Parts: structure tokens; C-alpha cells; sequence
């Protein structure tokens, strides 16, 4: 006795799927950076009257 | 006389009677065929009705 059953193992090498080269998901999941800067606008022009 | 009815050896046929491999892994070849050796045995009864 045989019969004419397909005779499917993993049959077409092994190995998963094509099918995940890792494309790397960089750490933009952060928080964008904080951009606090500040500008001392006042004291960089010393305003102060020397008439007395 | 004596005739000696000896000789008559019924051979036992011992085919595996499992399909392929485990519990099968194909099904439609298994040659469906037996009930033709069966119907050769009904023609070698009437075969032996015929030649006697």
C-alpha cells in the first residue's frame, strides 16, 4: 500500500519567512529635545545713570 | 490406489497494511487494486472447475 499524497515538508529550504531584515526602528520614540535656549536681552546694555 | 492430496501450500500474504510513513502524510496512492487479486482467486476456482 502507497497512495498519491503530497509529500510537503518545510520541502523548500527552512528558514521563516522572506521576510524580516530588521529594519532598525531608531529612538524617534524619545521626546523631541527641549530647545531652551535664552536670550539676556536687558543687561547687555547697562542702563544706569552716573549723573549724580 | 492412494492418491496423496500433499503440496497444497497456501501462501499467507503479509503486505505492511500501514500508509505511509506515521497516520498518513499521502492517501491516493495505495493501489486500490486487491479485489482483482481476489477475483483471480474467484478465476482459479472456476479455472480448476474448467480444467478437471
Amino acid at each position: 500500500m502507497s497512495t498519491r499524497s503530497v509529500s510537503s515538508s518545510s520541502y523548500r529550504r527552512m528558514f521563516g519567512g522572506p521576510g524580516t531584515a530588521s529594519r532598525p526602528s531608531s529612538s524617534r520614540s524619545y521626546v523631541t529635545t527641549s530647545t531652551r535656549t535664552y536670550s539676556l536681552g536687558s543687561a547687555l546694555r547697562p542702563s544706569t545713570s552716573r549723573s549724580l | 490406489y492412494a492418491s496423496s492430496p500433499g503440496g497444497v501450500y497456501a501462501t499467507r500474504s503479509s503486505a505492511v497494511r500501514l500508509r505511509s510513513s506515521v497516520p498518513g502524510v499521502r492517501l491516493l496512492q495505495d493501489s486500490v487494486d486487491f479485489s482483482l487479486a481476489d477475483a483471480i482467486n474467484t478465476e482459479f476456482k472456476n479455472t480448476r472447475t474448467n480444467e478437471k
